[PDB]
RNA sequence: UGUACAACGGGGUAUUGUAAGCAGUAGAGUAGCCUUGUUGUUACGAUCUGCUGAGAUUAAGCCUUUGUUGUCUGAUUUGU
RNA sequence: GAAUGUUACCGCAAUAGUAAUUGAACUUAGUACGAGAGGAACAGUUCAUUCGGAUAAUUGGUUUUUGCGGCUGUCUGAUCAGGCAUUGCCGCGAAGCUACCAUCCGCUGGAUUAUGGCUGAACGCCUCUAAGUCAGAAUCCAUGCUAGAACGCGGUGAUUUC
RNA sequence: CAGUCAAGCGUUCAUAGCGACAUUGCUUUUUGAUUCUUCGAUGUCGGCUCUUCCUAUCAUACCGAAGCAGAAUUCGGUAAG
RNA sequence: UGAACAGCCUCUAGUUGAUAGAAUAAUGUAGAUAAGGGAAGUCGGCAAAAUAGAUCCGUAACUUCGGGAUAAGGAUUGGCU
RNA sequence: GAAACUGCGAAUGGCUCAUUAAAUCAGUUAUCGUUUAUUUGAUAGUUCCUUUACUACAUGGUAUAACUGUGGUAAUUCUAGA
């Protein structure tokens, strides 16, 4: 059960819902309802239709907290040395100086 | 009360839609418990 | 989670967004029967046991739902829960 | 349907009644296909037979190679337009009515099908799955 | 689907196999690079945090960070790019590719441990594997040991023993 | 005279597709006064942008309600 | 819808009506039959046709929701907000109604016909028939479904005082 | 439209399927023959639409027969659901 | 407004006269829309739909050389500056 | 001395005669109208910085192949994560 999305308006298309259009070049366009489907058949440009995802994304509308920092990092520092060259004598000679 | 849609895997060995999803329409009947308040006895007669 | 499934999981009843149109909410047990039934919404109905034992195979098939549409029936509903709707839409001029 | 269609077909909306003309989709010289009959259709006083996706009709070539015109020949509907609904619950429709000329057994006449094809047609006649670009 | 887990602190890696759609479903709609808290994937991976790094769908096509789309696409790929090694100077090719959005259409996820949980994972936390080669350029040796441009390398370079049988070489 | 009924009001659900007002260094540009400008200044300019997925409508055969106001004995007839 | 005391609820069932239809594919099986060429069917599965009764989750149609938006002409000084053009025009448009253009459901018992038989005389033999009897059809009678006799019926509730 | 006799047809074989010369019938969607009814008026053809009925059954159910190996077909029965 | 005495809106003047009320069944009369097909409908494209102004480009047979011709076929059109 | 990186080469060769009619081609000009790997010959004291408490020159930075290892596809000179 895949919840598709509207290739014009960008709404979720839950099962058995809306229409599916298979264009000449074999490109599929899934519409959630007749509104997007007619607006599509009208050569309407979703980036000019205020209420669409594609319009909002392009106009940076309401995004707020995605352009807000997060926290996803770590801290490692473990030694393996070199294969064939005693990983033991690679920490004792690794006593360094400055 | 109303109708709605349902998705389920069909189990029909031999059908082109065996083990595939279908969407089917279903009605919903509101069904709160009936309360019993009497019994009625019927006898058979040559007139029914 | 009347309207949830072994595969849906999410807490939600069968009542669609904004409720069964021309009806109400369903706050009690219910029978969910496949297909359509004679008579219309709000009408007293009688569910009756079958009169013969059907070996149909079509009847016999044990069924388990995957998903029960709970989107509003008052329009072209796009959202199952008010949760789901808020997720996709964001905060609004009312709201927080 | 019928001869050499291994498989059944689940019923789908009838979009092409008799006298409809659909793009010839193969590469045999025919340019369009004029439906004069549907194979395995039934009788009802004043009902026009109609074809759906994957049906087998009887056509004549209205525009095409002269050695292909003025005669009857089978054909297979490969693309609809009249939106039908599948058992997974989708209502889908092609951009054009289209079909490919075939023989009673169901083998094609040309060596390719140009444009996409519906699965319910390709699932039904193998030699269409042979020559199919993108399906559905 | 098959998870392909890498412990890059140990250089360890091993594939696990997960059935049960609910356990998997945790990865769905998650992008490449999104971290995933483990306990949802199992109790063995309690606390473990997995960064999603890539993987292949059925039919074997690779993912490609940055595409979005839980579908496949067909892109124009270039030198210095993922899922393509050119064969010829300034050659581009149009190749299919799977989208960085996880879906049940995937044969294999590819995960990279970031934080370790409360329990050990066998062929991963328990084993450790050595970094094949060691520094070769001068200053990299002085920075794999910290020495100052005084200590002279020559005797700080690595030395790998390998034997002729009765002639062990260095 | 009460999990009463009604009229409004609130919340939900829908439809459309961003209200009026105000602001702007957006705007092909254009005028007018000199103190003729090292943004001179004051306005004006289809449209654009921001407050604004805003505003507006939403039961008339949608859903819901601790709020507000109100209503709750007129008429006729019937017996083995 | 008057009248069989009033009124109410729950029921019976006389009589009447009645309904489903046809095809293909898989498989049986390249099987039985055949020198070959050719070439079945019963059981099982999946669908279909013609018909019928509903139904509106979905998809489609419809639009005076004159709901939102848009456009022309003009009239209210401008603005806002509007009027008028027999519903001014256009896009979208919920609700309702609605489409093999959409979805869902369409029961199983008995008795027979033809026909093939059993036992068996007439007629020491023989005969499915004379007595008796078995198996049998898209038939018929039921089951089921729709009315419910407004002069067919039962069960039950309450039954008025100035 | 259907019988009866059976000389013939059917390699052989009257009657599987047919059938001459004759002869007996049925039917009343043929056409005639008649002129009874209507000329102070019974709206003339076909089609559309829709119901119902007949069976001398084209299909579908179950059967009998074949000059029925199978497949196909022909003759027949109960049958107008 | 526009080519206009056209249509549509308005000033002056003049009307607001045409039984009324409540509903919005069937069937109508008058006004409209319909997915996919596109005359298969029908005696017959009956009815209906389609086209349409203007500026530009482009225009066949045949001809009594006057035409045929808006032949056919295209593109363009607001507002503001 | 495999693999791989890096460099160069693959724009030569070979084949065909379809297009092409002032085009190609030819003989003759022009670059005072331009590009040119290579070959051959030449050609480079200057690079920092308010200009004493100096700037790695005794030589400054990582990020990758091959490789190890974990993988995906029926399938290719497909390639992913580590
Ligand atoms: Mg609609
Ligand atoms: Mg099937
Ligand atoms: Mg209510
Ligand atoms: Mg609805
Ligand atoms: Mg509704
Ligand atoms: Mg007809
Ligand atoms: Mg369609
Ligand atoms: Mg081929
Ligand atoms: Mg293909
Ligand atoms: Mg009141
Ligand atoms: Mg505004
Ligand atoms: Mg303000
Ligand atoms: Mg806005
Ligand atoms: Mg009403
Ligand atoms: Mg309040
Ligand atoms: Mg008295
Ligand atoms: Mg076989
Ligand atoms: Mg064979
Ligand atoms: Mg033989
Ligand atoms: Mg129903
Ligand atoms: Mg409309
Ligand atoms: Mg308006
Ligand atoms: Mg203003
Ligand atoms: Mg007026
Ligand atoms: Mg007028
Ligand atoms: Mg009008
Ligand atoms: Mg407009
Ligand atoms: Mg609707
Ligand atoms: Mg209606
Ligand atoms: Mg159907
Ligand atoms: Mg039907
Ligand atoms: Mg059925
Ligand atoms: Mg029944
Ligand atoms: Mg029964
Ligand atoms: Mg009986
Ligand atoms: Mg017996
Ligand atoms: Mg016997
Ligand atoms: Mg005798
Ligand atoms: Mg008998
Ligand atoms: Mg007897
Ligand atoms: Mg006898
Ligand atoms: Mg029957
Ligand atoms: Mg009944
Ligand atoms: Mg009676
Ligand atoms: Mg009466
Ligand atoms: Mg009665
Ligand atoms: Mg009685
Ligand atoms: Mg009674
Ligand atoms: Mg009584
Ligand atoms: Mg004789
Ligand atoms: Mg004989
Ligand atoms: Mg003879
Ligand atoms: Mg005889
Ligand atoms: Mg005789
Ligand atoms: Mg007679
Ligand atoms: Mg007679
Ligand atoms: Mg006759
Ligand atoms: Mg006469
Ligand atoms: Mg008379
Ligand atoms: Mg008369
Ligand atoms: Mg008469
Ligand atoms: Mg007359
Ligand atoms: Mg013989
Ligand atoms: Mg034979
Ligand atoms: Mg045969
Ligand atoms: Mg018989
Ligand atoms: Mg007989
Ligand atoms: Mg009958
Ligand atoms: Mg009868
Ligand atoms: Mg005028
Ligand atoms: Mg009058
Ligand atoms: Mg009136
Ligand atoms: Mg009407
Ligand atoms: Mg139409
Ligand atoms: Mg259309
Ligand atoms: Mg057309
Ligand atoms: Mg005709
Ligand atoms: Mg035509
Ligand atoms: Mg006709
Ligand atoms: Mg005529
Ligand atoms: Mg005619
Ligand atoms: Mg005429
Ligand atoms: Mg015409
Ligand atoms: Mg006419
Ligand atoms: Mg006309
Ligand atoms: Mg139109
Ligand atoms: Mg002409
Ligand atoms: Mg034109
Ligand atoms: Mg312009
Ligand atoms: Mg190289
Ligand atoms: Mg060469
Ligand atoms: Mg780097």
């Amino acid at each position: 059960m895949k919840v598709e999305i509207d290739s014009f308006s960008g709404a979720k298309i839950y099962p058995g819902r809306g229409t599916l259009f298979v264009r000449g070049d074999s490109k599929i366009f899934r519409f959630q309802n007749s509104k997007s489907a007619s607006l599509f058949k009208q050569r309407k440009n979703p980036r000019r239709i205020a209420w669409t995802v594609l319009f909002r994304k392009h106009h940076k509308k309401g995004i707020t907290e995605e352009v807000a920092k997060k926290r996803s990092r770590k801290t490692v520092k473990a030694q393996r040395p070199i294969t064939g060259a005693s990983l033991d004598l690679i920490k004792e000679r690794r006593s360094l100086k400055p | 009360a109303g109708m709605t849609t349902i998705v389920r895997d069909l189990d029909r060995p031999g059908s082109k839609f065996h083990k595939r999803e279908v969407v089917e329409a279903v009605t919903v009947v509101d069904t709160p418990p009936v309360v019993v308040v009497g019994v009625v006895g019927y006898v058979e007669t040559p007139r029914g | 989670a009347n309207g949830a499934t072994s595969f849906d999981r999410t807490k939600k009843t069968i009542t669609p967004m904004g409720g069964f149109v021309h009806y109400g909410e369903i706050k009690n047990d219910f029978i969910m029967v496949k297909g359509c039934i004679p008579g219309n919404r709000k009408r007293i109905v009688t569910l009756r046991k079958s009169l013969y034992t059907n070996t149909s195979r079509k009847a016999l098939e044990e069924v388990s739902l995957k998903w029960i549409d709970t989107a509003s029936k008052f329009g072209k509903g796009r959202f199952q829960t008010p949760a789901e709707k808020h997720a996709f839409m964001g905060t609004l001029k009312k709201d927080l | 349907s019928g001869n050499g269609a291994q498989g059944t077909k689940f019923r789908i909306s009838l979009g092409l009644p008799v006298g409809a003309i659909m793009n010839c989709a193969d590469n045999s010289g025919a340019r369009n296909l004029y439906i004069i009959a549907v194979k395995g259709s039934g009788s009802r006083l004043n009902r026009l037979p109609a074809a759906s996706l994957g049906d087998m009709v009887m056509a004549t070539v209205k525009k095409g190679k002269p050695e292909l015109r003025k005669k009857v020949m089978p054909a297979i509907v490969v693309r609809q337009a009249k939106s039908w609904r599948r058992r997974d619950g989708v209502f889908l429709y092609f951009e054009d009515n289209a079909g490919v000329i075939a023989n009673p057994k169901g083998e094609m006449k040309g060596s390719a099908i140009t444009g996409p094809v519906g699965k319910e047609c390709a699932d039904l006649w193998p030699r269409v799955a042979s020559n199919s670009g993108v399906v559905v | 689907m098959k998870l392909n887990i890498s412990y890059p602190v140990n250089g360890s890696q091993k594939t696990f196999e997960i059935d049960d759609e609910h356990r998997i479903r945790v990865f769905f709609d998650k992008r490449i690079g999104q971290e995933v808290d483990g306990e949802a994937v199992g109790d063995e991976f309690k606390g473990y945090v997995f960064k999603i790094s890539g993987g292949n769908d059925k039919q074997g096509f690779p993912m490609k960070q940055g595409v979005l789309l839980p579908t496949r696409i067909k892109l124009l790929l270039t030198k210095n790019v993922s899922c393509y090694r050119p064969r010829r100077d300034g050659e581009r090719k149009r190749k299919s590719v799977r989208g960085a959005i996880v879906g049940p259409d995937l044969a294999v996820l590819a995960l990279v441990i970031v934080k370790k949980g409360e329990q050990e994972l066998e062929g991963l936390t328990d084993t450790t594997v050595p970094k094949r080669l060691g520094p070769k350029r001068a200053n990299n040796i002085r920075k794999f040991f910290g020495l100052s441009k005084e200590d002279d390398v020559r005797d700080f370079v690595i030395r790998r023993e390998v034997t002729k049988g009765e002639k062990t070489y260095t």
